[PDB]
């Protein structure tokens, strides 16, 4: 819609002000910021880096709507059957008495 | 001049094509087999006994 | 006079088109169909 | 003065149009063509019989059978295939002769 | 865009322009093919095919 | 000779490999029968046994393409993950 | 046991259900025209824009009516 | 399998060659909005916002040569297939979308995260973002489906009505000479009125559907355009 | 030497005759896939390193400067360390075609060389196999042609329930 | 200029001498550029040396800024002479075209040979070093001028049309400058009258916001390869 | 050097086939190059006579093609299936019999979904041949 | 049904059939013929463009280990849901 201007360094709120799923992950809980997705989302919104939330989503949709959709439809593995036809590992081996051709030399 | 000549030739060609398509060309795969081809295979191997 | 065509108009009324000023106006008040 | 549409010949203008005017569209079109010819370019015999004929499949002459017969005859004759080989029949030549004498 | 052109005032004027002459000929064909179908397909001597129940499109498409 | 049963009902409870092999054997049997008839008649085999040979060919193509999956760690893990006791029991207590 | 059944007359039932969609179409047209009269009453000079937009929408509601009618004919003649 | 067939435009191609060997002005365009994207002066865009004009004009011409002339009896809409229209719309829509994505400006997608900071990010804003990213592809699908089905339904209805008209006209015209001629005359007048109404409706809807087919693409383009102000 | 032109026919034949694919050949193909992934990873790492090295000083300062998204303290320390390491010495920071070439040509060369040599390795592996696929590979390299229906000609091993066809 | 057999023979005859001359010019120009680059890195402004980032206000795409990313070395005469700078510029053009040709050769292996024949049949994209006589140099310059004539009008029309359709000048002096800027070469344009158009366009579009199509036209007009 | 990329590299003289080309342009321009022939996106002209001429011609050639190439297949299928299931069996009939059968097929086409259903549904007790007549 | 039959192309002229194996093999032969000459080194972008993606796809196919059955692409009959063979 309207032009977007990146916030200045002084306009960015401190990390400690961000909230997680339950509450702020302040001192003694900073390392939990890496694992809390909601805290990261709130931090990105505060820092005006909202694209981090939107770009992965849209692209993913595109990737599904273009390339993986048909790949799954045409070459994907369906559910296995009840009675499974496992491989006996008997096929392929050369028969007894066969004289294979020599390798290149 | 160039476009006039080109379009004259194109018009003649399209007239011939229209006549052939809508008055002479038989539709393929006829039920009675009296008109049109039934199709055939192409690109078949030739002179490759090892293939079989 | 001959039966030849003239400057094409595209079926537009030059007295109300978006570029009407580009067409000169005669004494009768009818804008020309050509420059 | 120079202009692509007025001065260049048709193939050159086509290349310019689809390379420096609508390149993404051409790329996507080629992608879609490849997909169509890779996954939507086959028709089984049953499908042809059901829907492949204007008025219906003329079973009274079975054109598909004749087409396949001509195909296989041409392949056999050109490639010099011995259709009597045990792999094709599943039995030895002598067994085949015995069966022929039996039936 | 339907802006202009010759427009006959009534039937009698359709002969005042070659294009409208062809148009009225085509209209005559269109409207006169119907009475022909009435006469042909409602004739006394028309008889249904005795073998009409042997085969029909209804069984074929079904 | 005896043709195997490859009807839908029989095929339903059969592994893919067995069905493919049965179809191939049936095609071979039909081809050899046609060849025997042609030899008895004395006519050339190519002029009579083309369609049967083609059927054998297509069955060979279908049979040689399929490789039954190897039973390994990941395959067994997938099979056990999908077929839980819950799902197997539900199937056992269900139609078809 | 495996049982395959083919009921003939069911195609009639589906046909009637599709026709019900027209109830939401015919009413939709009345809503547009109902609003049109009110709009024309308070802006008589601007009747041109209102009437044109009413007929434009009537076609974008008739399309949906044609959507259902096609399915009805498919399930009635096939 | 390779099928060889021909489009149903050969006569129209001949007419185009005959009548357009010389230049002529064009003033009436079905979708005129592709030429005037900016209405407030001093606004300009650095993106190639006028790239869609040529494709829009060609698509309008092609679809008009097909759909409008399809009203004529026995005329065939050679392209009338669901997946073919899907291919067309895929080409156009995805080409423009990849043009926007290749720009490598991630901030352009900021508007996808609907709403303001005051709404829960994970449970409100993010869900709505997912729904909108889904809505883009749904818009593509909707465009192609609408274009296909409007034509299919209209032509089905026309064929059915024409069959009924032929039946009654051929096998019940004799009633003109009978005592129940009034009923037949009423029915015939009703059928003529319906015939005219159907033809007018189809003629208007064929052009409206192209307006909307091009408008969807232009809306996709506009959803990512940013205008600078001259100073 | 161009191994791909020879190997394409063999791969197509294996796909058509995948039924006779022994577990050894399957492991060979899995190793080929793993090595392709490894080559991709190393090429990507090289490309990222070249991009970082040629990045402009201002670009590095913006990327590896304040603010800190997490502000844990380790993040800032690592960013400062990397920024100091990059900005200490002089770095050739080209732009345009120059950066494109510098960043890509090494990556393309590395990826192509690794993949070509891995293809040669896979060809050697298939040559050393004692299965029907190995025999087919040796025959292809010898006569220059792919011999289809080879498994049924030499009567390659089949399951105990599928040896009837060989009964001749 | 269209290809010709005479030009093809000329370029084929002088191919190897041209390559040798190009190599010598490459050595000389590398020396000159090394001097210039060292001077820029030593005495250049902090923004110019650090390659300060300037992003467009709409899509935040980086591009060179005329004020920050361009610097005039007023004291370059001490180290490098004017003739050396001209030599460097000419070699930059020739090296650009040769680099494009070499890239095509490397990419397509031995399949570029017929395209090389097409290349040698025209003087548009051959290096100046391929001309060993005054007449050959004159023909080469004529080809370059023909390319410039072919390309420039499109760039001028693009600029003028975009501005005139998306904006108008503020005052009468700017109007006169804009109108007189795009006059044909047959008439003489007063630089003083035309200068305010520079500020006006700075208000409209700076060099950091130049569009890709306009850039392609400009490169065509400057005999810079674009593919 | 082999082929020119510019349209100005003429392959023929300016006066080649001047007369026929001028006649063709005269045919094209007389009705189309007029003020009232304002096209809508090049597809719908403003001249009434263009519609009046082209609509009948398009309909005529399309109908001829449909009747002599498309519907003929259905007619032949009906004739074959209802009178032996083989082409020779149909040819064993006379031209008049084939005319009768084809006109009955046209009757069925005209009836379609509103005609009597006895044309394809055999009423119980009917003495006419059934579906298994030729089986 | 009958109304539905009116929406088909009306200018079908010829139909040609070709097995995937045959024309794939012919294309491979053409590609080998054009990529064989010595003046096209294996490390050139053109050769890699020609070969690498095909090799990757074929390798992905070979490594495939699916617990389900994928019916033959070119069966005589694929219209039956209860008969994958
Ligand atoms: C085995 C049997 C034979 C068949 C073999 C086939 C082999 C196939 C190989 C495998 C292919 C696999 C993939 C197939 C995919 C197909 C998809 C498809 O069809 O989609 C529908 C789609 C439909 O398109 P469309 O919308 O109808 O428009 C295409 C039209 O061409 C119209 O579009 P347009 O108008 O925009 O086109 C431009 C047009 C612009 O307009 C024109 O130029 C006007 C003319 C138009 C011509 C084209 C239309 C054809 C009309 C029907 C046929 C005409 C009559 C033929 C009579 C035959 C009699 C037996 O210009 C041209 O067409 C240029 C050609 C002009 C030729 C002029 C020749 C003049 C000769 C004069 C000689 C004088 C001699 C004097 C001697 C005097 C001595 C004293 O088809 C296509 O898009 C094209 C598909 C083509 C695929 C390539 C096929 C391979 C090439 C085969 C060539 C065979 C030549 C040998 C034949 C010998 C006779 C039997
Ligand atoms: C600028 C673009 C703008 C325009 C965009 C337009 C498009 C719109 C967007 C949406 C997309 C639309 C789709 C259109 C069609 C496109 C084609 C398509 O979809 O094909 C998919 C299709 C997918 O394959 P598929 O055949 O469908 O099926 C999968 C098969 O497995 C295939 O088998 P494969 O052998 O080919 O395998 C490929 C492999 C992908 O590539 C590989 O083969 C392997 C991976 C390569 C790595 C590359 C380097 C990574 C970075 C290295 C470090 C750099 C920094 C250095 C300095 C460090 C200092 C410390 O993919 C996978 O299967 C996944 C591998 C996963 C490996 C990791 C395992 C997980 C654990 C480890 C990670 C987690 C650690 C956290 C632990 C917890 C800690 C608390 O083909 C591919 O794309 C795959 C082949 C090509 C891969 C290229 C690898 C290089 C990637 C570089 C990307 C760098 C930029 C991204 C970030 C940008 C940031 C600004
Ligand atoms: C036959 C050959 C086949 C080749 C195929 C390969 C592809 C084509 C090859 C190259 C073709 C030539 C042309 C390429 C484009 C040139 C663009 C250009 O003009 O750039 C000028 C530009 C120079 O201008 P500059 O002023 O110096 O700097 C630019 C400004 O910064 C600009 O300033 P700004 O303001 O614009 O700043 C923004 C700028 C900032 O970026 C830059 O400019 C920096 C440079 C790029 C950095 C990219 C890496 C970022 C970090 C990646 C981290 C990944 C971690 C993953 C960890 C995984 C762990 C498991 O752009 C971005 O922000 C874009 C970031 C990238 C986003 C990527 C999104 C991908 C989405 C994927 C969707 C899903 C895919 C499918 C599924 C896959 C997964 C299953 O060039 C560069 O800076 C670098 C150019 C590099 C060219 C590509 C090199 C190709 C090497 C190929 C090696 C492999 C060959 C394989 C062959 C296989 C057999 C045939
Ligand atoms: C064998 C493997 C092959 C692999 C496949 C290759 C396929 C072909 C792709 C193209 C490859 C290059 C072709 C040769 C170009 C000539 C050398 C060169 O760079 O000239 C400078 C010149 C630089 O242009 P610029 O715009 O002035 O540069 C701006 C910079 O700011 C400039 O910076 P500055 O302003 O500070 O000024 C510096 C200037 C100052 O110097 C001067 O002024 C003195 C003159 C120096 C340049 C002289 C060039 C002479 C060119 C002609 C040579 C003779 C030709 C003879 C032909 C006939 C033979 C019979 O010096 C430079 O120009 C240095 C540039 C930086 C170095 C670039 C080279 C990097 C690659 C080489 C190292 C590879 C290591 C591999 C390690 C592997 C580890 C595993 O090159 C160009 O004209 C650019 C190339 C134009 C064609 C581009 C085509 C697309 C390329 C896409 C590639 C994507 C990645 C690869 C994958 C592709 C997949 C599709
Ligand atoms: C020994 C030497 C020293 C060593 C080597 C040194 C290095 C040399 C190499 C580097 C040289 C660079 C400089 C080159 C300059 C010249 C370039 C050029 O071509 O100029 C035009 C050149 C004439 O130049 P000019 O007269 O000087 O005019 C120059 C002007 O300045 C006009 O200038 P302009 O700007 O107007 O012209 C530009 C025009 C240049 O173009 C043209 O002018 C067109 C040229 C062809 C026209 C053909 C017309 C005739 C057609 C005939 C058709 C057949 C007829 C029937 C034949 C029957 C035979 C029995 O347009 C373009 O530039 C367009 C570029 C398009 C790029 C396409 C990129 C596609 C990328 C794909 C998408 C990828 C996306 C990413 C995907 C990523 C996925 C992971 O054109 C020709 O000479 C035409 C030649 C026609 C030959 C005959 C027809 C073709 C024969 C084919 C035979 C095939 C045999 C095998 C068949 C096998 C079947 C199985
Ligand atoms: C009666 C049943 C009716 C069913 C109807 C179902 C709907 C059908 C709709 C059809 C019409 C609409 C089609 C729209 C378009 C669909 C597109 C689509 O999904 O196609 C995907 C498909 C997927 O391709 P694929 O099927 O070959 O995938 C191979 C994947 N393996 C090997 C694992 C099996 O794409 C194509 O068909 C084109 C592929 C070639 C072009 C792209 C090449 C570049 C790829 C880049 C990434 C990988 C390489 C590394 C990077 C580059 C290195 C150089
Ligand atoms: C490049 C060939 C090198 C080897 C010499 C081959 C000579 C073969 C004998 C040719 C005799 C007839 C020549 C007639 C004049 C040809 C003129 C010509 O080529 O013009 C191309 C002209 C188009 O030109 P424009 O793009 O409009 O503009 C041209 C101006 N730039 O093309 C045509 O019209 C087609 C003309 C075809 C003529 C025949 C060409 C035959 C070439 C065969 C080459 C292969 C070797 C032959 C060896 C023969 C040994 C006995
Ligand atoms: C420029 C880089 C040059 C590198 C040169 C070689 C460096 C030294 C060898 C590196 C290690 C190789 O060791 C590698 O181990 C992995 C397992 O981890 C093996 O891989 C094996 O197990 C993995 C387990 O996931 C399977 O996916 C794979 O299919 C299987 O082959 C590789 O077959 C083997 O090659």
């Amino acid at each position: 819609g309207e032009l977007f201007v990146r916030p200045k360094l002084e306009e960015i709120p401190p990390a400690d002000q961000c909230r997680g799923f339950f509450g702020p992950l302040n001192d003694s809980l900073k390392f939990l910021r890496l694992l809390d997705i909601k805290w990261m989302m709130n931090r990105a919104v505060a820092m005006r880096r909202e694209y981090l939330i939107a770009t992965p989503t849209l692209f993913t949709f595109i990737w599904m709507f273009t390339w993986k959709g048909a790949v799954i439809y045409f070459w994907g593995d369906r559910a296995p059957p009840r009675r499974m036809d496992w491989n006996t590992e008997e096929t392929g081996r050369l028969p007894l008495g066969f004289k294979p051709t020599p390798a290149p030399l | 001049e160039i476009q006039s000549r080109k379009k004259y030739f194109q018009t003649l060609g399209y007239l011939v094509a229209f006549i052939y398509l809508y008055f002479l060309m038989p539709k393929e795969k006829s039920f009675s087999g009296l008109s049109g081809p039934d199709g055939h295979w192409i690109m078949l191997p030739k002179g490759r006994p090892e293939l079989f | 006079v001959g039966n030849g065509p003239t400057f094409s108009t595209g079926g537009e009324c030059m007295n109300t088109c978006d570029i009407q000023n580009a067409f000169p106006m005669n004494d009768r008040g009818v804008r020309s169909s050509s420059p | 003065v120079y202009t692509r549409w007025k001065c260049d010949r048709l193939p050159v203008f086509q290349l310019k149009l689809f390379t420096q005017e609508y390149p993404m569209h051409a790329a996507v079109g080629i992608f879609t063509i490849i997909f169509l010819w890779k996954h939507m370019s086959h028709c089984s015999e049953e499908t042809e019989r059901k829907y492949g004929w204007w008025a219906g499949y003329p079973y009274w002459r079975d054109p598909i059978a004749r087409r396949n017969e001509t195909k296989y005859k041409q392949m056999i004759i050109n490639n010099d295939v011995d259709i009597t080989h045990p792999k094709w029949t599943g039995c030895s030549v002598e067994q085949l002769e015995e069966l022929s004498r039996v039936v | 865009m339907l802006l202009g052109g010759f427009v006959p005032r009534r039937f009698s004027q359709f002969n005042r322009d070659p294009c409208w002459m062809f148009f009225i000929f085509s209209v005559g064909f269109w409207l006169g093919e119907y009475p022909a179908m009435m006469i042909k397909y409602n004739a006394r001597d028309l008889v249904y095919d005795p073998h009409r129940y042997v085969w029909s499109h209804h069984d074929d498409h079904h | 000779f005896h043709f195997h049963d490859v009807s839908n009902d029989a095929i339903k409870g059969m592994p893919p490999s067995e069905a493919l092999h049965k179809h191939l054997e049936n095609a071979q049997l039909a081809h050899r029968i046609c060849l025997a008839k042609a030899l008895k008649a004395g006519e050339p085999p190519v002029e009579k046994c083309a369609l049967t040979w083609g059927e054998v060919l297509i069955r060979y193509q279908a049979w040689s393409e399929y490789r039954p999956p190897f039973q390994d760690s990941v395959a067994q893990a997938k099979y056990k993950k999908y077929w839980s006791k819950k799902r197997q029991e539900e199937d056992d207590k269900n139609p078809f | 046991s495996t049982v395959a059944i083919s009921v003939q007359g069911l195609h009639y039932v589906g046909t009637g259900l599709a026709a019900i969609a027209l109830a939401g179409v015919g009413l939709g047209i009345g809503t547009i025209f109902g609003n049109l009269l009110v709009a024309c009453a308070r802006q008589p000079n601007l009747t041109k824009m209102l009437f044109n937009y009413a007929i434009l929408g009537f076609a974008l509601t008739e399309a949906i009516g044609l959507f259902a009618l096609m399915l009805a004919f498919l399930m009635l003649f096939s | 399998m390779f099928l060889f067939f021909f489009c149903d435009l050969f006569w129209l191609r001949l007419l185009l060659c005959m009548y357009y060997c010389v230049w002529s002005r064009l003033c009436f365009i079905v979708y005129f909005n592709c030429l005037m994207l900016i209405f407030d002066f001093l606004l300009f865009c650095l993106f190639d916002l006028y790239l869609f004009v040529g494709l829009c004009l060609f698509l309008l011409l092609w679809f008009m040569l097909f759909n409008l002339y399809s009203l004529i009896l026995y005329y065939c809409i050679t392209y009338l297939n669901l997946y073919l229209l899907f291919c067309i719309v895929f080409l156009l829509y995805i080409a423009f979308l990849f043009l926007f994505c290749f720009l490598c400006d991630f901030f352009l997608f900021n508007n996808l995260l609907v709403g303001d900071s005051f709404m829960d990010v994970f449970f409100i804003r993010f869900l709505l973002c997912f729904l909108e990213c889904f809505s883009l592809l749904c818009r593509c699908l909707s465009t192609f489906l609408r274009l296909f089905c409007n034509l299919l339904s209209s032509h089905f209805l026309l064929l059915m009505f024409f069959d009924f008209f032929y039946f009654i006209f051929v096998f019940f015209f004799y009633g003109v000479f009978c005592y129940w001629f009034i009923l037949f005359i009423f029915v015939f007048c009703f059928c003529l009125l319906f015939y005219v109404f159907l033809y007018l409706l189809d003629l208007f809807a064929a052009i409206l559907q192209l307006f909307i087919f091009c408008n969807m693409i232009l809306q996709l383009i506009m959803d990512f355009l940013l205008f600078l102000l001259f100073v | 030497t161009k191994y791909e032109l020879k190997m394409q026919y063999f791969d197509e034949w294996m796909i058509r005759w995948r039924k006779f694919q022994t577990e050894s050949d399957w492991e060979i193909e899995k190793g080929r896939q793993w090595w392709r992934r490894f080559n991709m990873a190393v090429s990507g790492a090289l490309f990222c390193g070249l991009v970082l090295y040629t990045s402009g000083t201002a670009t590095l300062k913006r990327q590896y400067g304040l603010p800190h998204f997490f502000d844990i303290g380790v993040d800032g320390q690592a960013k400062e360390t990397m920024l100091k390491t990059l900005t200490s010495r002089w770095r050739y920071t080209p732009q345009g075609y120059g950066r494109v070439l510098i960043t890509g040509v090494p990556t393309y060369i590395l990826f192509v060389t690794l993949e070509h040599y891995r293809e040669r390795r896979r060809m050697q592996q298939y040559l050393q196999q004692n299965t029907v696929f190995g025999e087919q590979m040796r025959r292809l390299l010898s006569t220059g042609k792919i011999e289809e229906y080879l498994p049924v000609n030499i009567k390659a091993t089949l399951p105990a329930s599928q040896q009837a066809i060989y009964n001749y | 200029m269209q290809g010709s057999w005479s030009v093809l023979k000329k370029n084929c005859s002088n191919f190897f001498p041209g390559l040798l001359a190009f190599a010598q010019q490459t050595q000389e120009a590398y020396g000159i550029w090394l001097r210039i680059y060292n001077r820029q890195q030593k005495y250049g402004p902090t923004d110019f040396v650090e390659q300060s980032e300037t992003f467009s206000p709409d899509y935040h795409k980086r591009f060179h800024s005329q004020d920050k990313n361009m610097w005039v070395d007023k004291e370059l005469c001490t180290e490098v002479s004017q003739k050396e700078v001209a030599r460097l510029m000419t070699y930059k053009l020739d090296m650009w075209r040769m680099a494009h040709c070499a890239g095509a050769l490397l990419a397509t292996g031995g399949y570029a040979i017929p395209f090389g024949l097409f290349w040698l049949a025209n003087d548009t994209w051959v290096p100046s070093s391929f001309n060993l006589t005054g007449e050959e140099l004159r023909a080469w310059r004529e080809a370059q001028d023909l390319y410039r004539y072919r390309s420039a009008p499109s760039y001028l029309t693009d600029t003028k049309w975009h501005f005139d359709f998306h904006a108008y000048p503020w005052n009468e002096t700017q109007e006169r400058a804009w109108d007189d800027l795009f006059e044909k070469n047959d008439v003489r344009r007063d630089p003083k009258v035309v200068r305010p158009a520079a500020e006006m366009y700075d208000g409209f579009i700076k060099f950091e916001l130049i569009r890709r199509k306009s850039l392609r036209h400009l490169c065509r007009s400057m005999n810079i390869p674009t593919f | 050097v082999l082929f020119s990329t510019y349209r100005s590299s003429r392959l023929v003289s300016k006066e080649f086939l001047h007369g026929p080309v001028m006649r063709f342009r005269a045919l094209g321009e007389y009705y189309f190059q007029r003020a009232w022939n304002g096209t809508l996106n090049w597809a719908l002209p403003g001249e009434y006579r263009l519609y009046a001429v082209m609509i009948p011609f398009i309909y005529f050639y399309h109908r001829w093609h449909n009747d002599h190439t498309l519907d003929r297949d259905h007619v032949e299928k009906a004739m074959i299936m209802r009178w032996g299931g083989t082409l020779e069996d149909v040819r064993k009939l006379s031209a008049k019999d084939q005319l009768r059968v084809r006109c009955f097929t046209d009757i069925e086409k005209l009836y379609s979904a509103y005609g009597p259903k006895d044309t394809y549904l055999q009423p119980p007790g009917d003495t006419l041949p059934g579906k298994d007549f030729y089986r | 049904s009958n109304p539905a039959d009116h929406f088909r192309p009306n200018l079908k002229a010829l139909t040609l059939y070709a097995e995937r194996q045959h024309y794939v093999d012919r294309w491979l032969h053409v590609k080998e013929r054009w990529l064989a000459p010595w003046y096209l080194p294996w490390w050139s972008p053109l050769f890699q463009l020609g070969t690498w993606y095909s090799q990757r796809s074929r390798n992905l196919f070979l490594v495939e280990n699916h617990l389900s059955y994928r019916p033959y692409k070119f069966r005589r009959n694929d219209e039956d849901r209860n008969n994958p063979y």
